[PDB]
């Protein structure tokens, strides 16, 4: 699984490949690894499937809940609610998570919760076997304040590497768009990311 | 199953004023049960002597096997050898083995008959030697005659006083310890004489 | 019964005549790979203590939110909050020592080494250590991890003993603190070169110094060594 | 996986007389092969003239000691001020200790003091309970070591009147305040060059109808 | 154990405690970790006791004839590969941790072996179990261009921080200075900070205390 | 749940719910029992209210708490039933404990101290 | 063995 | 650790050891393993030293407080069960105990039983427990006669530990003699096998094979 | 394991039960009863683990007198028996098993008959003219399935136990310092004090 | 283990040992001497592992018949036994060590005083008054700690012997079937065919 | 460990960091990794310290006594070497080297063996534990006959990504240069390095 988060200008953007396997063999090409828990927060999956699917729906409940009684959620908050699951439940999970939202008054926050059940919040973050192999590129290439069309390149290319050295991870690149105008649905197939 | 430790048995010797001594217990047991008491652990070769804990056949062995090669020594170099050399003798001889020890730890002491200073020595399973001044001990109740020596221990000693010392050290210390005691002899030793002397104690 | 997995390393401190100096690098290793690179590992509490940790993150995650509990409920029906019945660094640490104990006897332990650094209401200096199991010491130095191999023997030749404390000035403390430092930036191979570093002084009262780096490193001698032995070029 | 026991090495000793007792212990602290502390009291007061030590794993030391001198203070709670006696704390000891058969102290114990007829007194524990009032006991790193040194030098084991024939024991004598924190220092400091564990300082507790007194002496910081 | 290495400018040095020990209980309390290997080349090693020494002589004899052979002063480079060879050889089941240095016709010379073959050069190097405390110093001290007094200091500063601070270590120091054009010398026991204090009492028992069943006399000569 | 304390103090001193038990045996059946110098002996008489009963069924009123030692009461039937039963099981929890069957005073005691639980409980 |  | 009791005319006969080790070392020379119920119960310890001496102080208290409870004496029977059902209870934690109850009750006449924590309970006439068990039965058995004089019976039991403390490297240090009757337990000193060996060497003969 | 066999002729049935408590080391009693009396015409012996086994039998006791009382009766055997199954087959699944094999013995009154089962640890039971357990069984069955008879008097199957015994005293590793004997028969229970020799 | 036992009187050695191979389940031979003469004054019992047993005591006799042929004499026992000891110390970190414990007891016709040696499998040797192997000391030793008297005649040793024997049968766990005594003396070897009853 | 090899127009270069560990104390700080075992053919070691320094030593011997009887050794033939022993020995050790060298008729070239004993050529490889993180950047700004100032940087980066994510890396960074004018001994420091 190879998956990341980034940051900027206009809000955020969440990325992933799409499979998932049980040892070498491939389950399912197509897994959809951006999950929703509200209208604008999500999160990347990392980990075993099961352990993710059902913290991602116990979290969705719990914002739900949130909004009718509260109003719109906080992205600090969505990660609290990960990070307890995961904090308290450590013995029996497998699963490292990235959230990722939008806000009017914040922009765009990024929070990693990686198998510990710890909470940290950064510029962009990348999660899942096949991210061993690109620290080098994204420190290197990853700037502050960029532009939608310069990050979905970022994200397009940190990710096809990681594809290509990681066999747990291939399939195409999801991509998921949060900002003010909305959210967007970006796909990429193999025949384009592979020759970059 | 730790083969230091099926028999039982101490061993300690000290330096004196132009003197030494080492003692033993005579037990010999097989873990709890108690089976000779005669089993003395401290044998000569020459002027030179030399006490062995640990493992009873390997005690048995060893002290076998330098009997023959003291002896050709003498023979070949036609004069009986000295502890300071003894002792490296004995260094090899175990270290010969590195990889599968006698399960031991000797201890020797005697006089240079040329030098005449005392001379006392000890090692571990393998041949680090262990070179001290004023006492070396060996067995099981290790921990405990190295208690009663560095407390009783003072330089200079005469021999009828340093007896006293070491008897006691062994005497205590092999009360403290279920493997060893059913008796305890000790060794006084002078360039010219020798003299051997057995302890009354605990048979418990 | 668990396993920590993103760590924080070494923890070093040390007292002197007038308070006392902690510091810990800003790293959350996650194994061998230094994954975290902005961790603050030093916790003030209020403006007369402050608790580094060493060990599991997510814990000491926990032991921030735990702290920043008892400060709240101490304010509760407590007018003298801000004076006479504010938290005390005993109070602090018979706390976090009384939990982490309760924890290990549960079988279910914080991962951590932690040093609570600071100065009572008196002016007596204090600095204590309890550990995942409970165990408390205290010393005019004290270290966790690598640091407790390292850094107390350099730190312990400027106070060998209670006595030296009171001849002990800020500047050398802090040179020496610094040092322990960079020698631990040299021999662990999971520390980092961002620290953190902070003094408790029973009159300028806190100072926390963030984005601290190592300096006045000697590197150049590596230049004159070449192969493991008979290499000449 | 998480082994929930340490060693801090560590040693103690108590020892009594007509009328006083004492008890002292090392001010080290250690884990494997570091120092962790060269003065760290082991050795406490907990009022009603009682002085008790909890010599192996730290934390399971400090524990006991807080359990206990707490059960003191409920103690005279509960019954009128009454002081507890020693041969009471001891059995009040035994429970404590027992109370977690399954998941033992890590600890040798020993307390001391004064009992009811006035004469000096000390108890010692296994880490489960099994106590006995004896004469004088070692325990920890070095009891190995010095253990055997009282049994001749204050029980006076295998000592015998001179020109006897081996026939009469010394006659068991009574050693002076004074002289019993001879055998101390000399149990330590032989201690010390022996155990790596054992060092840096001794401080002793003594006990006497006026209260109780602390001394303390440096060793080797090797 | 502790011991270092320090090259200066014009020849090199090295330096060790004299703490022996099987477990924690100390075997030694003086013993040698310096070792002559020719007559300007020694080595100081640390690990199984036996080991050091032993891989010590086999190889200082090696050696030794090795000069012989060749009518020329031996040289540290040899002693290494000897030495490593042999270590490798053995997978790591020699305990021998070496640091071995000296002069010879090429120049001066510092190096370390471990115990499963491998080597590493430096100015200054240490290892054992109080290997970090020295270190600690050496990293807190060194310079380039030290004169054999500074480092003499450097090397005994060093072994200090390792007796201190470190269980395993303890009692005296040892060094040995190796000089371009001058004989090597062999200084044991540099430093004694270690001495016991005078014992407060003295255990002189009164003769006849022990009690004997049997006396007799040995045979020595034949 | 249900726990309301039904017996209870009155003005006067008297527990209302005990001192009306004991009407209850004023109309159960008589009873008796004397004491021999080597036996003892009980009787009872038959309630006349229904009559055309089977004997040899019908628990009859005197029951054996052991080998050894009977019982008779008059009183609600029911009741007794239940008071039989505790006390053959301590008949034989005792047995099982102590090796040797229950005296006499002691089965006593234990029904007895039954009967007071209930009246404060 | 010793150590040483 | 070698215990024994044993019956006969004039009572019942109990003596130990009282030696304490934690391995190979010998924690303690000077342990009690006698445990005094009561003016009139005794228990004896072999096994763990805590598990014993708890479980038998204890044991005393569910006695008084029989006591209390009847107006009369606590039959060994029955304080023995008390104690073999509550071992019972703890089985497989890991107790460590084996044990003897004896006592003398008008009702049961000179009674013990054997209680271990494996939860066996048993009423028998001579029996020994420990390490050093097999050495005492040794001596026992071949020198035992109902017919036995309360003096001569003493010794044979003294003597009997002794056999065990020579042999048996985990027994040893002094022995505890005791003697039962109707009107209680009467002790009859803590005897220092160090001075005693000699001394039985010399009078009896025996122990040849030691020199002295 | 110790020794317990049973066997059941025309009106009656015999239980033979080694006289020997071992332990580790050494024997400890050579004189144990290794049975209880369950009612009047009901008896069951039993072999196993240290305590189990006299605790077990111990408490089918009280809960069988204790019905005995309740009912002024004497329950069957198969009833006794099911009884006894159920409570074995209980444990089985419980914290700590009953490791207790049992053989139960009695005279029908009813049927005026008699009967005798064979349960083990598990809750196994099975009627049998004869049984045992453990390894007693290996050497006895082939004597009993060889001289082996319905119509056999008691005295017939006392010398048949002896010529049992004989064997096991022959060919058996552990020494169980001989069997305790007891009939079952209408007129309640009794114990052969003759079977060191007869 | 079986049982091995000897004892050294004033003009002799005893030696017993046990009548019994058990193996597994069933007690195979009831009449087996455990014992070889080495030679013509020296007598050599052994206990242990099933093979190991007699292969190494016929290895032990042969090595000993050969010498009292290539020199017409017979070696002493201190000798013998030492001999002994050697086998076994070499082997014991062999490939596969052998298991067994002997007892050795001569009379050695050039001192005119008898000798008992004992050494276990690891070759662990000492002279002693009376010995055994294995548990058989454990019970035996206190009795002759107690009996025994080096001036004693050897109608005395065998009733200490029996003594022994029945403490034994009296309480261990394992029967051994009883045991074969033998004396060495002066005149040679020979075998008490009377103790099944003395 | 972090070392890899690039072959350019002018010949080929090797790198590596200078730290050798035990466990997570940094034994050696300035190790090098870069062993001759010829004029014009080194290589990189990463693995056990023991198993490698062996290795070489071995291989400069076969070398060596090679030249004496043969001349000048070509690089396949140093690598043949090398694989002939990491294959034949398998089961002992835990050595993975590369293996750089210059010829006048084959310019530079470059060979790896892995753990396993087998060997490949190709443009450039990486090692040791700090690659994992650098398949991506490497493999996104690798060209084909780079200049020497640029190879120095391509290595120069590439590591110094390496040395900030693995622990087991750091020191200074070693570099070697083999042309047909010679061999040059490049070294880089921290306060260099650090910030790229
Ligand atoms: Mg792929
Ligand atoms: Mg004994
Ligand atoms: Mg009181
Ligand atoms: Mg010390």
């Amino acid at each position: 699984t190879s998956i990341m988060a980034v940051t900027f200008k206009d809000g955020v953007i969440l990325g992933a490949d799409s499979r998932t396997t049980t040892g070498a063999y491939i389950a399912n090409r197509v897994t959809d690894k951006l999950t929703r828990v509200h209208d604008k927060i999500w999160c990347c999956r990392s980990g075993s499937a099961a352990d993710t699917q059902a913290i991602a729906d116990i979290v969705q409940y719990h914002l739900e809940l949130y909004t009718s009684q509260y109003g719109t959620p906080s992205t600090e908050t969505a990660a609290s609610v990960f990070k307890e699951l995961c904090y308290e439940n450590k013995d029996n999970l497998t699963a490292g998570i990235i959230v990722a939202g939008y806000d009017d008054k914040n922009k765009g926050e990024v929070y990693t919760i990686p198998l510990g059940g710890s909470v940290h919040k950064l510029p962009y973050a990348i999660a899942g076997s096949g991210s061993t192999f690109i620290y080098g590129y994204c420190d290197k290439n990853f700037r502050e304040n960029m532009s939608k069309e310069e990050t979905v390149d970022f994200i397009k290319h940190s990710l096809s590497q990681a594809i290509k050295w990681d066999g747990s991870s291939g399939g195409v690149i999801r991509m998921v768009v949060l900002t003010a105008a909305g959210v967007e649905r970006l796909i990429f197939y193999p025949d384009e990311y592979e020759q970059l | 199953s730790d083969p230091s430790s099926i028999n039982g048995g101490i061993v300690v010797a000290m330096t004196g004023k132009d003197c030494v001594a080492i003692a033993c217990d005579l037990r010999l047991g097989s873990q709890s049960l108690g089976v000779s008491n005669k089993f003395e652990k401290i044998f000569h070769y020459g002027h030179v002597f030399l006490g062995i804990t640990g493992l009873a056949t390997d005690v048995t062995t060893l002290n076998e096997m330098f009997r023959y090669k003291t002896n050709l020594y003498k023979l070949k170099e036609e004069r009986a050898i000295e502890p300071e050399t003894f002792t490296q003798l004995v260094s090899s001889s175990l270290y010969e083995r590195r990889f599968g020890p006698y399960f031991v730890g000797p201890v020797v002491a005697g006089i240079n008959s040329k030098s005449g200073k005392p001379f006392i020595a000890g090692f571990d399973l393998i041949g680090c030697i262990d070179e001290a001044k004023d006492f070396i001990v060996s067995g099981t109740a290790s921990d405990q005659l190295f208690g009663m020596c560095e407390s009783l221990y003072e330089p200079n000693l005469e021999p009828e006083d340093l007896f006293e010392t070491i008897s006691q050290a062994l005497l205590n210390a092999a009360d403290r310890d279920a493997l060893s005691g059913w008796g305890a002899v000790v060794y006084i030793i002078k360039k010219d004489e020798v003299v051997k002397r057995y302890l009354k104690m605990r048979q418990d | 019964t668990q396993q920590p997995i993103v760590t924080g390393t070494s923890v070093i401190s040390m007292k002197y005549d007038n308070g006392v100096i902690i510091a810990a690098d800003n790293l959350g290793s996650y194994g061998s790979l230094l994954r975290f690179n902005g961790v603050e590992r030093l916790i003030p509490v209020g403006d007369n203590t402050v608790v580094g940790i060493s060990g599991d993150i997510s814990d000491m995650q926990h032991i921030e939110r735990l702290l920043k509990d008892l400060v709240t409920e101490n304010a509760y029906d407590n007018p003298l909050a801000d004076a006479e019945e504010a938290l005390e660094p005993s109070y602090i640490f018979e706390y976090l020592a009384t939990v982490m104990y309760q924890r290990r006897s549960k079988m279910n332990p914080l991962w951590n080494a932690i040093i609570v650094a600071g100065v009572q209401s008196n002016g007596d200096q204090f600095l204590r250590y309890v550990n995942l199991l409970g165990v408390t010491y205290s010393s005019p130095t004290l270290a966790t991890g690598f640091g407790a191999h390292m850094a107390n023997p350099l730190l312990r030749k400027v106070v060998d003993r209670e006595s030296d404390i009171p001849k002990t000035t800020v500047q050398v403390a802090e040179e020496a603190i610094v040092n322990a430092m960079r020698v631990l930036y040299y021999r662990d191979a999971r520390s980092s070169r961002n620290f953190s570093l902070a003094i408790i002084d029973k009159n300028t009262g806190l100072t926390f110094k963030k984005n601290l780096q190592v300096e006045n490193m000697k590197w150049d001698f590596a230049k004159d060594i070449k192969g493991y032995g008979t290499q000449k070029i | 996986q998480f082994n929930p026991y340490g060693d801090n090495g560590g040693t103690i000793l108590g020892i009594a007389g007509e009328d006083f007792a004492v008890l002292a212990g090392d001010t080290r602290n250690i884990t494997d092969y570091s120092i962790n502390s060269r003065y760290e009291p082991k050795v406490f007061d907990c009022g009603d003239n009682i002085v008790m030590s909890a010599n192996g794993f730290a934390a399971d030391g400090d524990a006991l000691v807080k359990r206990f001198k707490n059960s003191v203070k409920w103690y005279h709670f509960d019954h009128n001020d009454k002081k507890l006696s020693i041969n009471s704390a001891a059995r009040n000891i035994q429970h404590l200790l027992y109370g977690k058969r399954f998941f033992p102290y890590y600890v040798h114990t020993i307390i001391a003091g004064l009992d009811e007829d006035g004469k000096g007194a000390v108890y010692s524990f296994d880490p489960v309970g099994s106590y006995e009032r004896e004469q004088c006991r070692a325990g920890g790193a070095a009891a190995s070591l010095i253990m055997p040194f009282l049994d001749n030098q204050v029980n006076f084991k295998n000592q015998y009147e001179p020109g006897t024939n081996g026939k009469v024991k010394k006659p068991l004598k009574y050693l002076s305040v004074e002289e019993v924190i001879k055998l101390v220092r000399d149990s330590f400091t032989s201690a010390t060059e022996r155990h790596i564990q054992v060092g840096d300082g001794l401080e002793i507790l003594i006990v006497t109808k006026d209260g109780v007194r602390k001394e303390f002496y440096e060793l080797k910081r090797d | 154990t502790t011991i270092v290495g320090v090259k200066f400018n014009n020849g090199v040095v090295i330096a060790a405690d004299t703490r022996s020990t099987q477990g924690p209980i100390v075997a030694d309390k003086n013993c040698a970790k310096l070792h002559r290997i020719s007559p300007k080349i020694w080595c100081a090693g640390a690990g199984t006791a036996a080991d050091t020494e032993a891989v010590t002589q086999l190889i200082g004899s090696n050696i030794e004839l090795h000069s012989l052979y060749t009518s020329r002063e031996p040289r540290v480079v040899s002693a290494l590969q000897m030495l490593k060879q042999h270590l490798f050889k053995y997978q790591g089941h020699i305990g021998a941790y070496l640091i071995v240095a000296g002069v010879d016709p090429t120049g001066s010379h510092l190096f370390s072996i471990h115990a499963h073959g491998s080597t590493d050069v430096g100015y200054y190097l240490s290892l054992g179990s109080g290997s970090l405390a020295a270190m600690a110093v050496l990293e807190s001290h060194w310079k380039q261009d030290l004169t054999k007094e500074e480092a003499i200091k450097l090397a005994s500063d060093a072994i200090q921080a390792g007796i201190w601070n470190d269980l395993g270590s303890g009692s005296n120091v040892d060094v040995c200075v190796m000089e371009i054009g001058k004989d090597a010398e062999y200084l044991r026991n540099y430093l004694t900070p270690n001495v016991r204090e005078e014992k407060q009492k003295s255990y002189k028992f009164p003769r006849g205390t022990t009690a004997v069943l049997k006396e007799s006399i040995v045979n020595i000569c034949d | 749940g249900y726990d309301r304390a039904l017996s209870i103090f009155s003005p006067d001193g008297h527990i209302f719910q005990v001192e009306y038990a004991l009407e209850a045996v004023k109309r159960g059946t008589c009873a008796v029992g004397v004491k021999g110098k080597n036996c003892v002996v009980l009787g009872c008489e038959r309630r006349s209210t229904l009559k055309l009963q089977d004997t040899r069924i019908t628990p009859s009123k005197v029951s054996k708490i052991d080998s050894h030692v009977v019982l008779s009461f008059s009183g609600l039937n029911a009741d007794s039933r239940i008071l039989i039963e505790k006390a053959r099981v301590e008949a034989q929890s005792h047995r099982l404990t102590l090796e040797d069957p229950v005296t006499v005073e002691y089965l006593t005691r234990y029904v007895a101290g039954v009967q007071q639980r209930y009246t404060q409980s | 063995y010793n150590w040483x | 650790t070698t215990t024994l009791a044993f019956r006969f005319q004039g009572g019942i006969i109990v003596a130990v050891d009282s030696r304490a080790t934690a391995g190979n070392w010998v924690a303690s020379q000077t342990v009690k393993k006698v445990i005094e119920i009561n003016p009139f119960l005794l228990g004896t310890m072999a096994g763990g030293a805590a598990d014993c001496q708890f479980w038998e102080t204890w044991l005393g208290s569910q006695c008084r407080l029989h006591e209390l409870r009847e107006k009369e004496r606590i039959s060994v029977a029955a304080a023995s069960k008390i104690l073999s059902n509550l071992v019972y209870q703890y089985k497989g934690a890991g107790l460590s105990m084996g044990t003897m109850i004896c006592g003398y009750t008008r009702k049961e006449g000179p009674t013990i039983y054997y209680v271990d924590s494996d939860g066996t309970r048993l009423k028998g006439d001579i029996f020994c427990v420990g390490s050093g068990q097999t050495f005492a039965y040794g001596v026992l058995d071949s020198n035992y006669k109902w017919d036995l004089s309360v003096e001569d019976a003493l010794y044979l039991g003294k003597r009997s530990i002794l056999a065990a403390a020579h042999r048996d490297a985990y027994s040893g240090g002094s022995v505890n003699l005791y003697h039962v009757t109707e009107d209680g337990w009467i002790y009859h000193g803590n005897h220092d096998v160090g001075e005693l060996f000699w001394k039985v060497k010399e009078e009896e003969g025996s122990f040849n094979n030691v020199i002295g | 394991m110790d020794i317990i066999l049973g066997i059941r002729v025309q009106d009656s049935v015999i239980l033979a039960s080694s006289k020997a408590v071992t332990r580790g080391i050494s024997v400890l009693k050579d004189s144990d009863d290794k049975t209880r009396q369950l009612s009047p015409h009901t008896l069951m012996s039993f072999a196993g683990e240290a305590g189990d086994t006299v605790q077990f039998a111990e408490y089918i006791q009280a809960n069988i007198q204790l019905y005995s009382i309740r009912e002024d009766y004497e329950l069957s055997p198969q009833a006794v028996s099911s009884f006894v199954r159920q409570e074995l087959a209980k444990s089985i699944r419980s914290r700590r098993p009953y490791q207790v094999n049992v053989l139960i013995g009695g005279y029908d009154k009813k049927k005026n008959k008699p009967e005798l089962y064979q349960i083990d640890y598990l809750g196994t039971k099975v009627e049998l003219p004869y049984g045992a357990h453990g390894y007693s069984g290996f050497y006895t069955f082939s004597l009993l399935d060889h001289h082996y008879r319905p119509d056999m008097t008691t005295e017939e199957g006392l010398d048949l136990l002896k010529l049992c015994v004989q064997e096991l005293e022959k060919r058996m590793p552990m020494d169980f310092k001989g069997v305790i004997v007891k009939i079952v028969d209408k007129d309640g229970i009794r114990q052969v004090d003759d079977f060191q020799a007869q």
